[PDB]
């Protein structure tokens, strides 16, 4: 964990003195207001420092570098000026779309590394990219700013010697930004060795609490009564999207073809289905694609809390530390308890000392 | 303790809100005909009925969701194209059948939910959560209303007086709320509305705020390309 | 294990009756004669039965069913007549770009589901497929056949259900095949329920000897002198392509280094690299780029030895089990043994019972 | 015995053998410029001789190289480029100077490797040396076109090698051979159809048209064969 050096937030993008093309860009894309990462680490790139950040995926990460490197790129020149680098090709992908996206009203040629000595982005891994400048593929002498994503993850994965070689192959005045989840010894090397006083940034995980969200409960008393009150719930309240969470995979699973049966469009996750399948999932769920989605308990610590107003606990978790992870922060959670489960309930309430009254009848205006 | 408590044909008034509930909550584009024949069968009761009571009903509460739901307004609208369309033309109301009956309705409970009105400049807090709450299902009846009348399920008229609200409201430094519903409208039904029972120059005074709410109003940038955008798209590029 | 029942082997092409433009693309991509699945699979496949088929990765399963596939398409249909699945993006892809390539002279629209109602034949995962099916999205009423790659790895990523599915969602006369390296209880299941009367063929992996290579040693004596040996081994024999063996990564790191100061071409692949980039890497050299590839012992397993003439084990396998999967089968093995590695290459010489000449100066001709 | 490891600079047979294969080992389209300066070193020796000795072995080994490996022809005949463009000029031999003489030793050093021949019809000893000779031959043959790209090579020399291959073209030719033509027409067919040329090709590409309606071959070169023909007749080229 690195410490914090540099003081300056800036809150709207509209003070970050982007160019309008690329301010369009990342309007046109869904950004509105910058993220935690964003707001410190954005302009400090753009002036030409070094930047070291530690942070988590999923804070906008990517917006954060793929912003600043098109505000300093010359569209003059057409050759690559920017180098950014990630662990895997399916990253490298990821950041090229979203680099792709945030440019798409401006005339910059981004290329993906895995006729590219025309593009004035190039995105890859160390291993291709390496190779590339070895075999003269594509001109590095126009090289400014040098980008290594999820540094300790190309670290991990055998990259070392790659990466400190293109070090040594850009033009030694060529900026670095690198971004990494943690920071071992490795990355650090890395940081010593290959940056210059650089404006270190720190953005913690927001800590989880369920003071800004509303809880109640449900006897349901026998297990078998637990659809029964789902459905009736449906009859009761009004609701936009929510989330179910089962213990286990069988139950999600069951639980979501009986919901289907009775006209539901549901979504379903759990821990046996690929990183790649969750994430489309949930990402056409986000959508409005679905209106339901249930989830096994183990993914409730990489999953998204948006705007869903409502979150079911059809089981209660047996483990006491997955409550937070569920219903964690504006918002409403419901939990069915049956006459077993009372004593379960009795462990989250002394374990989180909240308070969860009885579902009441006025829940249609709450 | 006051709490929640679980559990051819006709239907009293509690049973219609329920059941209607529940299929308004289940309307995807997925589930869409099969949820939208249900719905179908409750507004069909009117059969049996002298005013058309249960149908009166269903409009009202499909508009109360598509004006607490914005993201799926335009399915809502398709919901009711659904059931103008093929509504059973043996149902009769003592206050015109089958679809007359229903764009008339749809109309009507235009009228009734937009006399409502609301405020645009709202000041936590108690009574503030409410008229927050009227400025979002009002500003989600504006679209609501965009998307029956892009499917022609409403005249005119009632696109006139949706326009007139947001212009009066639209020279009183307009919240960014209010600008994303005009912009979002005139996307949506800008192209069609430009011929229509005078209709144009309406939005030439229109546009004409909008241009002066872009040289003069303290708007953030991304509003501002929104308002742009718009405005070479009627003028230069000409809806194409 | 499943047992072979069908005993009709093509060893040409030519004999498959296939279409001029479909044997043209099977051609003009690199195939040139059939292997082994190729050689029994191919035909009972385009003969309309059902096809079990338990094989290894490379062995030509994505070439099986995909040139199978194609020869059974109506150019005339517009829509969807086969669906390939399998377990990742990554490999639907691959799938699709084969088949792309296979049909570079036929008129057959292709589309990968991770305006699909207009393409003749569908590539996706278990998941996305379904997905599209329930939406309406994709015509599965001209489906004829189904295709499942690597139905264990579907299954061990938690697509039953959604595997299940689509089975009740395609014409009940839908015809079957289904590859997969293992036969678990899970995969038979689906065989059992889902196939009629399946074609079982087994492709057995091909032992390793080494009496198809010629294997000498040189006492280089010293560690200090194995480079030397191996520079002075580049100005007595001519060599087209070679392959280094090292015990840890460090020193194929270390080598490889070397090497290239020396002006050598190299390639270097060890564990810690992601299964993406040894791909790679293993492409291009035997693509030509490279004329040298230093590789670890673990990866001895999952390596290629093609028509790679010269093998040279810079260090002596610490596992002497590890010997075979570096020289195993007509090419060349060169041993490089120290003082201390005598008794070691003696493991070597009882174990496999072979015997390991020393270099004779009579290797120019050799 | 066994085996035992190790212009201001000479060289004799051997350290001039012994670092080209080196150099020739190494040889890629990465290390390409760095690698065949080094060899235009070792042939630029001869400005120090009489005879231009080492000069000629430079020639010799680089076909030695391109005959044996095959799937590099066209960029040894690069190297081979290089060396005539890039050579002493101040370098004689006393059997012309600076790349005119280059030029003239590409030419020799072919006659010399085809005169070698070889026989297309192969029948598990001396067999083993019979088909490397074919394929050396057939090796040397695609060379040649390479060199003949490049203008390193004249017609005559280009008219000797597709006699000899028409003549064992129609002694019922052997799948190698007919793979060696193909790929030599796609690689010099349009440029030879101009030289001291065309009415050779009219023979060819007429035992083509026969060995396609009549010969038994596979199916994938009976494609080759009726590719080329297209090529050359209605797409010209
Ligand atoms: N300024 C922003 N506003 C809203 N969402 C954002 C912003 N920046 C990034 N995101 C989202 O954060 C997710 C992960 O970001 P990253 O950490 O860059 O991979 C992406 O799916 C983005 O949609
Ligand atoms: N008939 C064939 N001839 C040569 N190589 C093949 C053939 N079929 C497949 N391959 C190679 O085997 C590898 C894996 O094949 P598969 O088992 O189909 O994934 C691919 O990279 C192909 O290049």
């Amino acid at each position: 964990q690195i410490q914090t050096n540099y003081d300056k937030v800036v809150y709207k993008f509209d003070d970050m003195e982007l160019d309008e093309n690329l301010l369009r860009g990342v309007f046109g894309y869904g950004f509105e207001e910058p993220s935690a990462i964003q707001q410190r680490a954005i302009m400090p790139i753009i002036e030409g420092h070094d930047v070291l950040a530690q942070a988590q995926s999923g804070t906008g990460k990517t917006g954060t570098f793929s912003i600043a490197a098109l505000q300093r790129i010359d569209t003059s020149v057409k050759a690559p000026q920017a180098l950014m680098l990630a662990p895997t090709r399916e990253l490298a992908l990821q950041i090229q779309k979203v680099v792709m996206a945030l440019a798409f009203h401006m005339d910059i040629k981004v290329h993906a590394c895995i006729g590219l000595r025309d593009a004035q982005i190039v995105v890859g891994t160390p291993g291709r990219v390496f190779d590339n400048i070895q075999r003269r593929r594509f001109r590095t002498d126009k090289i400014k700013m040098f980008i290594l994503d999820e540094a300790d993850e190309m670290l991990s994965s055998g990259f070392k010697e790659q990466i400190y070689q293109i070090f040594t192959l850009l033009p030694p005045t060529t900026q670095v930004v690198l971004l990494s989840a943690t920071m071992p010894n490795d990355v650090l090397e890395v940081t010593t060795k290959f940056m210059r006083n650089p404006v270190r940034i720190l953005v913690k995980k927001d800590e989880l609490t369920l003071e800004g969200i509303k809880q109640f409960y449900v006897n349901v008393e026998e297990e078998e009564y637990k659809y029964e009150c789902l459905t009736d719930l449906y009859d009761s309240i009004s609701v936009t999207q929510a989330v179910i969470f089962c213990n286990t995979r069988r139950k999600v699973e069951e639980l979501t073809t009986k919901l289907r049966n009775d006209k539901f469009t549901v979504s379903a996750i759990y821990s046996d289905l690929p990183q790649q399948e969750r994430d489309t999932i949930m990402k056409e769920f986000r959508s409005g694609s679905s209106r339901i989605l249930i989830s096994t308990d183990l993914l409730a610590r990489g999953i998204d809390v948006q705007q869903v107003s409502l979150v079911i606990n059809y089981d209660l978790p047996a483990n006491k530390e997955n409550y937070i992870h569920r219903i964690g922060r504006k918002g409403v959670a419901i939990n069915f308890v049956t006459n077993e489960d009372v004593g379960a309930m009795r462990e989250l309430e002394k374990f989180y000392s909240t308070q969860i009254e009885e579902l009441p009848s006025d829940i249609a205006t709450l | 303790a006051n709490r929640w408590v679980p559990k051819t044909e006709l239907l009293d008034k509690d049973e219609v809100e329920r059941k209607m509930k529940s299929l308004l909550n289940k309307l995807t584009l997925e589930m869409f005909d099969a949820i939208s024949s249900e719905i179908l069968a409750i507004a069909n009761i009117s059969v049996w009925e002298t005013n058309g009571e249960t149908l009166k009903a269903v409009i009202e509460q499909i508009f109360l969701k598509a004006c607490d739901e914005p993201h799926w307004s335009s399915m809502y609208a398709q919901l009711c194209g659904k059931v103008v369309k093929e509504l059973n033309p043996d149902i009769t109301d003592e206050t015109k059948t089958g679809p007359k009956l229903v764009l008339h309705y749809l109309v009507a409970r235009c009228h009734a939910e937009f006399d409502k009105g609301w405020t645009d400049k709202l000041p936590m807090s108690e009574e503030y959560y409410a008229a927050a709450s009227a400025k979002r299902r009002g500003l989600g009846l504006v679209r609501f209303i965009g998307f029956l009348y892009r499917l022609n399920l409403l005249t005119g008229k009632m696109m006139f007086e949706c326009f007139r609200r947001l212009m009066k409201d639209l020279t009183d430094s307009p919240s960014e709320e209010t600008l994303e519903s005009v912009v979002e409208l005139l996307n949506t039904v800008g192209e069609q509305f430009e011929t229509d029972s005078e209709g144009s120059q309406l939005l030439d005074s229109l546009f004409g705020i909008l241009d002066n709410i872009i040289q003069t109003a303290k708007i953030s940038s991304r509003i501002k390309f929104k308002l742009i955008d718009i405005k070479e798209l009627r003028h230069d590029k000409n809806w194409n």
